[PDB]
């Protein structure tokens, strides 16, 4: 609500995915999209940064060892 | 302190590992065996009563040894196992070798003297499982028998182990009858029991088992207890139940 | 002369310009968990003629638990 | 200058955008909408140079700079390990701004007794410093450590220390420009064959090429005066290449 | 997050066992990465040959091994281990041919391996061997296979795949580049794999620098292209 | 119980086996997995998600089968089931070799874990940190079998491991009727996996196995596409 969001950025879309994100997963999302949206020197929070911020706070395992799974 | 080993004696002489051993069986289940003539029985309890766990055995805390020996049992699952399996072997190697049944002692000399082993040679943990022992022979008929995980066992004419072990076996003391114990009373007894030393009453069919085993035409027919009997036992109970309160 | 008492911020008591600053519509959702908190350490404060009405002293401990974030 | 570390370029350009920016314009941060990010989290092999490039941050900033072996504070007795980062915190309340450089982390950043309680203890009283209750306040943390994948997930977030910057051992072409930076100083008339010196030192570290400066004045000192040859860097190599195994 | 550890039988109480965990740390201490990628029609390895000297016998710092004629391994770990992993792998194809009749498909071949490695998981007898196996063979009805089979003992078949100190940063250029479908010829794996060492190194590759390794459909033999091969391939991949 | 967790032949003042409980701890941090007992016959399924498309999914399978009508799956460290595969596939052969009839599942998964039992009895040797979901089709009535590590072999008739596997015991006694049919049973089980899988379900996700009359088949990826359309 106070993030500068674009009119194509639907957040429904990212509320419909199954994974178990917690509220500061959520808020993590949306900061770090903030973030990459500054990066580009850009003052709009577009749909792409949101889904290349929704790949980096759900990807939790990452290091894993693939042998407990 | 001195329980790293089952084989390490504390400066008192106490096997500590052993009596760790021991005092674990509080975590085993209600298995009891109650006085009677012409028979006897056993009467065990199922924590696990969720609903989704199928039945498939119906004999999952009792067990068969011999044509005339029946076993419950009270550790932990593995160890029962292989326990059982142990004595269905050695029944059966003296059933080979002899040409006769097991006369129910020495069968239960026999898994003593395995656990025992156990408590002795280092690198084996002790046999966490007590297990009672129903059967018969022509040398003392009808005997109940408590396996002990130290390998200690002994005659028993009315015994329990596992959780409220305790209370079990004061309450079978309270009404403990000797000579007068026919099946009918030792079976209201058995069920009288399990309704205080089980925290959930009611007493419902489906978690509670007893088995008994009898001398029809010699043959020792072993008996579980479907669902319809145990409810009309539970509910022969029930009705005594309702007299007793006719004291206020 | 007796001297008030000097006992303003000894074990970090929050001062006039700590506030959280943090509202109760910015936090999203909790419903229930918001009414259950503000049903023990918020109500009875103000509205304490409504507990005693009843007879119950209102409850004076909340555990707020679950996973992190 | 953030010159003076040479061959980090990526590296640095990522850490002034976590640091300097919320620092020095954060109307950037607040017109977009988002509270400002703080703590970079600086990976690699011991030596390689965070901790310089945490005190030229600190230089171009011109704030206040705290520098603390984490290592260290943890101690024996119960307590003093979370106590410490709570004086660190708290001090940092009254200076403002403040760049909270933490070392190793490891230690205090990733279990049946007191002792590895403790530890649990002072984790969460660190955590709770950086995000949480009081004052969200300004100050940024540079915290820094040698194993990664030790460090708790918790302890990466966006408020809580996020954007884990690698810094792996000196880059091939980062090599020349850390012996042009800490070399040129030392006055060299003779041509250099840098090439030759970087082949010969592989897997050195960011101080080990300071170290080889140094000593190749040393031979100098023990000589003439002047250096002229590029002996002396192939034996300045090799004893910063055996006798600091 | 020490942990029980020091005892590699003796299961932490979150259920890891952390002695397994430091193998795959000890994986990367040899400070080379080797990289596999499956094409359409041949499976490709690059691996580092880093000589830090002018003494060693360039001949025998190879790290491509050949357990069979029809199948290829590339090492990453401990030189030892991996070497001992090589002459183990031989034994189990050499059995695999002579009891059952014909070559050993490459993915039971570390389906083997793992298993060796899973029971020195268990058994505190043997120290896990600190390497993995990356394996390529064209086998008859699925073509070529790409195998990575850790000491933890989990085998897996991959698209592509590369172990080492680079081995994140290369998964995630893989991860970018089979996604975007295209024709995965010979010349375009080999070039796949030389983009990946190159990109995770930022090395220009002198044509020392690196051992490729080769299993085609075309000609099902394990092959270690020379220097005058890879450094045409080089020049290709730079025009 | 603090210090004594460590060994496995050490009983605790409590007499609590703590290695056989961090064993399970283990199983409990696998992928979920669910099989549930049908009138019609037995389902199984579990998410072989891999870390990355690179990954082959064909490659490796967690659905597998012992004899030609019983299947496993399992929750837990992948190298030990394997070699629990091999030992379960080999138990059941030598009793094809001697009785001539195929293994009943009650008896092959009490063996089973006997050699489960074998590993947490000595010191040195590791439980087996798998539980294994195990059907079976004989004499006219479906059969699941759990098996842990400890070697408590019991008798779902529905049931959940790995991670979130509360929840996904939760799911069930809800939409879980004794009176179902195999077809559903697919369903359910699809639908089981969905409260804890993380992602889209494609159909090199999810492997199902159904243990049915004519015998336990691991499910080829186009049924279960077929499948997952549908109650998508
Ligand atoms: N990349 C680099 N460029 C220039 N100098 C470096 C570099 N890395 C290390 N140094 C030198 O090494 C000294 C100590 O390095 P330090 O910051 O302690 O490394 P680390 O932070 O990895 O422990 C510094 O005084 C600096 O001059």
């Amino acid at each position: 609500s106070k993030m500068n969001l674009s009119e194509e950025v639907d957040l429904e879309d990212y509320v419909a995915r199954p994974d178990k994100i917690s509220g500061a997963d959520i808020n993590s999302i949306c900061q770090e999209s903030g973030m990459l949206a500054v990066r580009e020197n850009r003052y709009i929070v577009l749909a792409k940064d949101f889904e290349k911020a929704y790949k980096t706070v759900i990807k939790k395992d990452e290091q894993e060892h693939e042998f407990y799974k | 302190r001195y329980d790293s080993r089952t084989t390490i004696f504390s400066p008192e002489g106490r096997l500590y590992q052993v009596e760790y051993a021991m005092e674990a069986i509080g975590h085993a289940g209600t298995c009891l065996g109650i006085l009677a003539n012409d028979g006897v029985l056993l009467a065990a309890e199922r924590r696990n009563i969720h609903k989704l766990l199928d039945e498939v055995f119906f004999s999952e805390k009792i067990y068969k040894l011999n044509e005339d020996m029946a076993c419950s049992v009270a550790g932990i699952t593995s160890d029962a196992n292989v326990l059982t399996n142990e004595l269905r072997l050695i029944a059966q190697r003296y059933l080979l070798q002899y040409q006769e049944p097991i006369p129910c002692e020495q069968l239960v000399t026999a898994l003593c003297d395995i656990k025992q082993a156990y408590t002795q040679f280092g690198g084996k943990r002790p046999f966490g499982v007590s297990l009672l022992y129903i059967g018969w022979d022509k040398h003392y008929g009808f005997q109940l028998y408590q396996s002990d995980p130290s390998g200690n066992y002994g005659g028993w004419k009315a015994t329990c182990i596992g959780n409220n072990s305790a209370a079990a076996v004061s309450m079978l003391k309270q009404d403990y009858k000797e000579g007068e114990m026919t099946l009918k009373s030792a079976l209201a007894l058995a069920i009288k029991v399990l309704n205080k030393t089980m925290d959930v009453s009611k007493l419902s069919a489906e978690k509670v088992e007893i088995a008994t085993l009898t001398r029809e035409n010699g043959k020792t027919v072993i008996r579980v207890l479907k669902q319809k009997e145990v409810e009309q036992l539970i509910k022969k109970h029930e009705e005594e139940e309702a007299k007793a309160e006719r004291e206020k | 002369d007796v001297l008030p008492p000097e006992a303003d911020s000894s074990i970090m008591m929050l001062t006039s310009d700590q506030k959280p600053d943090v509202m109760y519509a910015d936090i999203g959702g909790m419903d229930i968990q918001k009414q259950e908190v503000r049903e023990a350490v918020e109500l009875p404060l103000t509205h304490f003629e409504l507990y005693k009405q009843i007879g119950i002293d209102p409850p004076r401990g909340v555990l707020m638990y679950g996973p992190p974030g | 200058s953030y010159s003076e570390i040479g061959g980090l370029s990526e590296q640095i350009r990522e850490l002034r955008e976590v640091i300097e920016l919320p620092l020095t314009n954060p109307e950037l941060f607040q017109r977009v909408g988002i509270i400002p990010p703080k703590g970079c989290l600086l990976y690699g092999p011991p030596g390689t140079g965070k901790t310089l490039l945490a005190r030229a941050v600190a230089s171009q900033l011109d704030c206040n700079f705290l520098k603390v072996v984490s290592s260290s504070i943890v101690d024996k007795y119960i307590g003093e390990s979370a106590r410490l980062i709570r004086e660190m915190f708290n001090y940092a309340r009254d200076h403002q701004p403040c760049i909270i450089f933490m070392d190793e982390i490891d230690a205090i950043g990733g279990e049946g007794t007191s002792a590895d309680r403790e530890i649990q203890r002072t984790l969460m009283e660190l955590l709770n410093q950086m995000d949480g209750f009081d004052t969200l306040h300004r100050v940024k943390m540079i915290m820094a450590t040698n194993r990664p994948d030790t460090l708790d997930p918790a302890l990466l977030r966006p408020g809580r220390l996020d954007r884990k910057i690698h810094i792996d051992l000196p880059n091939e072409q980062a090599r020349l420009d850390i012996l042009k930076i800490h070399a040129g100083p030392i006055t060299k008339h003779g041509e250099i064959d840098y090439e030759a010196i970087v082949k010969l030192s592989d897997g050195f570290n960011g101080a080990d090429l300071r170290n080889v400066c140094t000593e190749a004045g040393m031979f100098a000192i023990r000589a003439d005066h002047d250096f002229v040859v590029q002996e002396d860097f192939m034996k300045a190599v090799r004893k910063v290449a055996d006798s600091k195994k | 997050s020490a942990g029980f550890d020091r005892h590699i039988t003796i299961f932490s109480p979150e259920g890891r066992l952390y002695q397994v965990e430091y193998a795959f740390k000890a994986i990367n201490q040899g400070g080379l990465t080797s990289v596999a990628v499956r094409g359409k029609d041949c499976a490709v390895i690059v691996t580092q040959k880093k000589v830090p000297d002018k003494l060693l016998d360039s001949s025998t710092v190879t790290h491509l091994f050949k357990i069979t004629e029809n199948i290829g391994c590339v090492m990453t770990g401990m030189t030892a281990d991996s070497r001992s992993q090589v002459q183990r792998a031989r034994y189990e194809a050499a059995n695999w041919k002579y009891k059952y009749g014909y070559e050993i498909p490459v993915d039971m071949l570390c389906k083997r391996i793992a298993d060796i490695s899973q029971v020195y998981t268990q058994n505190a007898e043997m120290r896990p061997l600190g390497c993995c196996m990356i394996l390529i063979g064209i086998d008859e009805e699925q073509g070529p296979q790409v195998y990575k089979c850790d000491p933890a003992g989990y085998y897996c078949g991959f698209k592509a795949t590369a172990a080492g100190v680079k081995q994140t940063e290369s998964t995630s250029f893989l991860e970018k580049k089979v996604k975007k479908k295209f024709d995965w010829t010979f010349e375009q794996t080999v070039e796949t794999a030389i983009t990946c060492l190159s990109t995770v190194l930022s090395i220009d590759f002198k044509p020392s620098e690196i051992e490729v390794g080769v299993v085609t459909v075309e000609n099902p033999k394990f092959r270690i292209l020379t220097e005058a091969e890879i450094d045409a391939h080089l020049v290709a991949l730079a025009e | 119980e603090r210090g004594y967790s460590f060994s496995l032949t050490t009983f605790s003042p409590s007499g609590k086996l703590v290695q056989i409980e961090y064993a399970l701890a283990a199983v409990a941090g696998g992928a979920p997995s669910v099989g549930i007992k049908a009138a019609n016959g037995v389902v199984l399924a579990t998410e072989k998600k891999q870390k990355s498309i690179l990954y082959d999914e064909r490659s490796v399978h967690k659905v597998e089968p012992i004899t030609k009508h019983i299947g496993l799956v399992y929750s837990g460290m992948g190298p030990d089931y394997r070699v629990l595969v091999h030992r379960a596939r080999k138990l059941a052969q030598q009793y094809y070799l001697v009785y001539q009839e195929p293994i009943p599942t009650a008896q092959l998964v009490q063996r089973v874990a006997s050699v489960m039992q074998e590993y947490t009895q000595s010191g040195g040797v590791r439980p087996f940190g798998v539980s294994l979901l195990i059907c079976g089709w004989n004499e006219g009535r479906p059969y699941l079998f759990q098996s842990d590590p400890s070697g408590a072999y019991f008798a779902w008739k529905a049931t959940a491991m790995g991670k979130n596997y509360v929840n996904g015991k939760t799911f069930l006694e809800k939409r879980y009727n004794e009176d179902l049919e195999l077809e559903d049973a697919i369903h359910t089980a699809i639908l089981t996996l969905k409260e804890s899988f993380e992602g889209q379900m494609t159909e090199d996700n999810i492997e199902v196995g159904i243990c049915n009359e004519a015998g336990f088949r691991r499910l080829t990826p186009t049924e279960v596409k077929d499948y997952l359309a549908a109650i998508a």
